[PDB]
């Protein structure tokens, strides 16, 4: 996306000579593509590039088909063991854990510290 | 000299029998915890069947594995040729040694030597790594090399090392496969020596008849079906030494040890081994 | 050396 | 069809396919791109036995391992008992 | 077989009683009556039986010749090898030959093709050819005999999978095709099996055996005939994973992490790394090594992008000058690595997604320039600059297949790839709609 | 199944042989002259 972006900013015109807006006007391109604003119907007006745009969009989608594959592909394995295994750091933080409330737990803190020094 | 395409040296019958383990032990390779013998020449063919492609192949290995060496007879028809054979994948696959004791008048070329080399009466297995011609008699057809041997294996024998775990005197075993000929005459030999201790294979030879067997009249009946033609062409005079020496054999049947076919079960021929022993 | 013990052997 | 496509094993093609961008950089010089200019040129400037017998051993246990389970695969000692 | 024996006319010739015993199929019989036997066999005797016994198709007894002995080198003479393939290859098999060829041609095919032509008109490797003789007409038996004999198993054993396969591809006749299949399948497997357990036995060896380059067997090792074959299941194990791994590496040796090889790479001099007198050594062992090559050029590959945007982006104006000559030097740089790989295999890199992404975008490069070359007209250059823009936005998408390399998202990229093809068939369909 | 579904393209390719590959039937088509493709005097 940054890069058809940076794409899309060499279309809407020719010369760039400012430092400042350089940083500015290529963020605005993820602008354009995230909330669907894009100026592309007048920059055409400024003057094979139209295909180009629908063969970006066609590699971009398959893009967001590729977690849904390789979610499926790993959600399928059995998980439920490793959810057993790591039951255990749960129960083990607590038994060293002062069996106090946290707002309380202050007390027994300052206590455990008294005694190492 | 030397043999490439390896060491063959040229020694008389009457020739000192400790003088041969001297130069080996001295410099060329150090002491055998182990050694095996090995009978040959009685069939110039060697068939290589099921049973015997396991047996040789296990006890090669186990020669490696305790450093012991094999004595054959040398040459590439036969026997030795697939011990020569399997000794050398060994080492393409700690260092085995082997040496093949033949008659030097038995030898159709033979070549003075810096080492003369020959590239192909009977032909040599290039495998084994030391040779030895023993010359009694020139051009003599009768083989000699089975009396060196047995000079050979007995002063071995008597030999005393204190390494390994065997009481005094080093181990040796006598692998008899090969039937009739100078099988059985090399088994009556060795047997007369106490300290050997005689194994037979499982193949269909008269070393199957001497592990069926375990007076004449017994024994006339075995190997008439394993050996016709044999018995057919030996005459009288040699059939009856032959069923004569049997009886020596089988007098004690205690120091031998018979390998079954049957056993599927691997390392049968370490058991067999170590059970002889 | 080697060369005269390799003699004796054959004697 | 892309669940039923995913849930599929994936991962073997991976590892047969990484082979090709190994293989592509052992041919490449092994210099960065920037500099691979001149190796390039250099390049252009030119243009104008026992191992098989270990191999042959290791085939003959081989062989020996696929005949004893089909040998082991019986239950009973027939043989013995015939 | 007794009422022959027994009359004893014929008794002192074994030679009639092996002929009449191999005509009907009892090697059980023929080997205890016949080869027990103590007779001499000079391996002359044996030449004619074992000619007849190829011919019919009696796989035990050429076994059981073998076994007895026959030296198979000396009997497959040039004249005995043309005459097994010119009469006894079915023409049936010889048109399946001549279709596979001109449809589903291959590198190996080719080879197997002007070999098998070869012996149709009159170092000379015959085990190999008598190996493929057996192989093309689905004779499973007699393959899997003659396969142990061959010098390069594994190899072998690859290349018949390969054949087969193609083999199978043709669809002259459903059975055979079904039949090469099941065969390529099992010779596969002992590929597979066969190098795991050498492997297992020895690395450097197994490694060497790999890379080992064959005396044309096809003109191939047996990596480059199982990617041909897309033999995944051989390519897929952890003997050759590891030999893969030891060369991206190269000299640096493994399990050093990643962290550790990248302070370094980005601080130059550092001395505190592991690998398999002279202290240039080491900066030459670590720089020629394949894995630091493609993170600098990762690197390199950034830069080249932001330098691209900020050219055509800003200060792109008339006459090119310096920034534009620095920019289109890599350009350049980028067509000629495409023109190497194309000279390495042209239909190989047309196979290649990745290249055709490469090329597209070199050539719109290519078409920028152009129009702002020749500056016919003023409002021309204004009109191509946006040609200049999809370059750069094409080069992006590029990009993003370095990720491929940790493996911890190469499945999931390489899962993409089959992913775009129903997306944009299942897309047209819509956009048809 | 492999025996129905084979006999099955044996029509729908018809008098067309099969694995002549579809981008050689299809230039012949556009094309309606050419001479140069295999199928199962005048
Ligand atoms: C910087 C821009 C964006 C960066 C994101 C770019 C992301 C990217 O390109 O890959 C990240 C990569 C991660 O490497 P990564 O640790 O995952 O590599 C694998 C991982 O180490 C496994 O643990 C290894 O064993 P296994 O498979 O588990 O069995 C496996 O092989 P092996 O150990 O078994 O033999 C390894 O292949 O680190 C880089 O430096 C690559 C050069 C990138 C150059 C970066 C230069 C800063
Ligand atoms: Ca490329």
């Amino acid at each position: 996306m940054v890069a058809f972006g940076v794409a899309r900013q060499g279309i809407l015109r020719q010369n760039e000579q400012r430092w400042r807006w350089i940083f500015r006007s290529v963020i605005y391109e993820p602008y354009l593509a995230m909330f669907g604003q894009v100026p592309s119907d007048v920059d055409s007006t400024t003057y094979l590039v139209c295909i180009y745009m629908l063969s970006t969009n066609i590699l971009l989608v398959n893009l967001l088909v590729a977690m849904f594959g390789y979610t499926v592909g790993i959600v399928q394995e059995n998980n439920d063991q490793v959810w057993k295994f790591q039951r255990y750091f749960l129960v083990q933080e607590y038994c060293n854990r002062l069996n106090i409330p946290f707002p309380f737990v202050v007390f027994a803190y300052f206590y455990m510290v008294v005694k190492k020094c | 000299g030397d043999i490439q395409f390896g060491k063959y040296l040229r020694l008389s019958c009457d020739t000192d029998s400790e003088t041969l383990y001297e130069l080996l032990t001295q410099h060329w390779h150090l002491k055998t915890p182990n050694l095996v013998i090995s009978v040959t020449g009685g069939a110039k063919n060697f068939a290589l069947k099921p049973r015997m492609r396991k047996i040789f192949s296990r006890l090669i290995y186990i020669a490696q594995s305790k450093g012991a060496w094999i004595l054959t007879g040398g040459t590439h028809y036969g026997l030795m040729k697939y011990i020569g054979e399997v000794v050398r994948d060994n080492t393409i696959s700690e260092n085995i040694v082997a040496i093949g004791i033949a008659a030097w008048g038995m030898v159709s070329n033979r070549d003075t030597l810096f080492s003369a080399q020959y590239i192909m009466l009977y032909i040599l297995d290039n495998n084994h790594t030391h040779l030895l011609l023993v010359d009694n008699g020139c051009h003599g057809h009768p083989t000699v090399e089975a009396k060196l041997r047995n000079q050979l294996e007995k002063y071995i024998s008597e030999r005393t090392s204190q390494d390994s775990n065997y009481g005094g005197k080093i181990p040796i075993v006598c692998f008899a496969q090969g039937g009739g000929r100078e099988t059985l005459k090399a088994i009556n030999t060795s047997v007369k020596s106490k300290i050997p201790c005689v194994v037979v294979e499982g193949s269909g030879q008269i070393a199957d008849v001497i592990a069926s067997l375990v007076t004449s009249s017994m024994v006339k009946e075995k190997l008439v079906r394993f050996l016709p033609r044999t018995v057919s062409r030996l005459p009288e005079e040699e059939i009856e030494s032959w069923i004569k020496w049997l009886k020596e054999i089988l007098e004690s049947s205690h120091l031998l040890t018979v390998i079954k076919m049957e056993e599927a079960g691997d390392e049968i021929v370490s058991n067999a081994i170590s059970y002889a022993l | 050396d080697l060369v005269n013990f390799i003699q004796a052997n054959f004697k | 069809y892309t669940v039923g496509i995913v849930q599929e094993n994936n991962d073997q093609v991976w590892k047969f396919q990484r082979y090709f961008l190994v293989q592509e950089y052992c041919n490449r010089l092994n210099i960065p791109f920037p500099f691979v200019v001149f190796a390039y040129f250099y390049m252009v400037v030119k243009k104008c036995n026992e191992t098989l017998a270990w191999e042959g051993v290791m085939k003959e246990n081989y062989l020996v391992k696929i005949n004893t389970k089909a040998n082991d695969n019986s239950e009973e000692m027939r043989h013995r008992f015939r | 077989y007794k009422a022959f024996s027994t009359n004893e006319q014929d008794k002192d010739n074994w030679n009639g009683q092996l002929k009449l015993l191999l005509e009907w199929n009892q090697l059980d019989l023929a080997s205890d009556e016949i080869f027990t036997n103590d007779r001499r066999w000079e391996s002359a005797d044996l030449q004619e039986v074992m000619f007849t016994a190829l011919i019919k198709d009696r796989p035990k007894f050429v076994r059981l010749f073998l076994e007895n002995g026959l030296n198979l080198q000396k009997f497959l003479t040039n004249e005995v090898l043309t005459e097994l393939f010119s009469t006894h290859f079915s023409t049936l098999v010889y048109r399946n030959l001549q279709i596979a060829k001109n449809s589903y041609n291959d590198a190996l095919l080719t080879f197997v093709w002007k070999l098998v032509a070869n012996f149709r008109r009159s170092t000379r490797h015959p085990l190999q050819a008598l190996f493929i003789w057996a192989i093309l007409q689905n004779k499973k038996e007699l393959s899997k005999v003659i396969w142990e004999q061959t010098k390069g198993c594994t190899l072998a054993a690859l290349g018949a999978s390969k054949l087969l396969k193609t083999l199978a591809k043709v669809k002259n006749d459903i059975n055979a095709a079904g039949e090469s299949e099941e065969l390529a399948n099992e010779y596969e497997t002992r590929a597979v099996e066969l190098f795991t357990e050498c492997y297992s036995n020895d690395e450097d060896l197994a490694e060497q055996l790999l890379v080992y380059s064959c005396e044309a067997w096809g003109g191939s090792n047996c990596l480059e005939l199982a990617v041909e074959a897309t033999d995944q299941h051989f390519i897929a194990q952890p003997g050759v994973q590891n030999f893969l791994s030891k060369q991206w590496y190269g000299e640096i040796s493994r399990d050093t992490k990643n962290w550790k090889i990248i302070l370094c790479l980005f601080i130059i001099p550092l001395v505190g790394c592991g690998l398999v007198k002279k202290l240039l050594w080491y900066y030459v062992a670590f720089f020629t090594s394949p894995f630091v090559v493609f993170s600098w050029n990762v690197v390199f590959y950034i830069a080249f992008l932001l330098l691209f945007a900020y050219v055509l982006l800003m200060d792109f104006h008339s006459v090119p000058h310096t920034p534009e000559l620095i920019l289109y030097a890599l350009v350049f740089v980028l067509f000629c690595d495409e023109v190497r790989q194309w000279y390495m295999n042209g239909v190989n890199y047309f196979t290649d997604l990745w290249n055709v992404m490469d090329t597209l975008g070199l050539f719109y490069f290519i078409a920028g320039i152009v129009f702002r070359l020749h500056s016919s007209n003023k409002s021309s250059l204004y009109s191509g600059r946006v040609i200049f823009c999809l370059d750069y936005i094409i080069f992006t998408l590029r990009l993003i297949h370095i990720f491929t390399v940790s493996r911890n998202l190469g499945p999931k990229i390489i899962m993409l790839q089959r992913m775009l093809i129903d997306v944009f068939f299942f897309l047209f369909l819509f956009a048809v709609w």
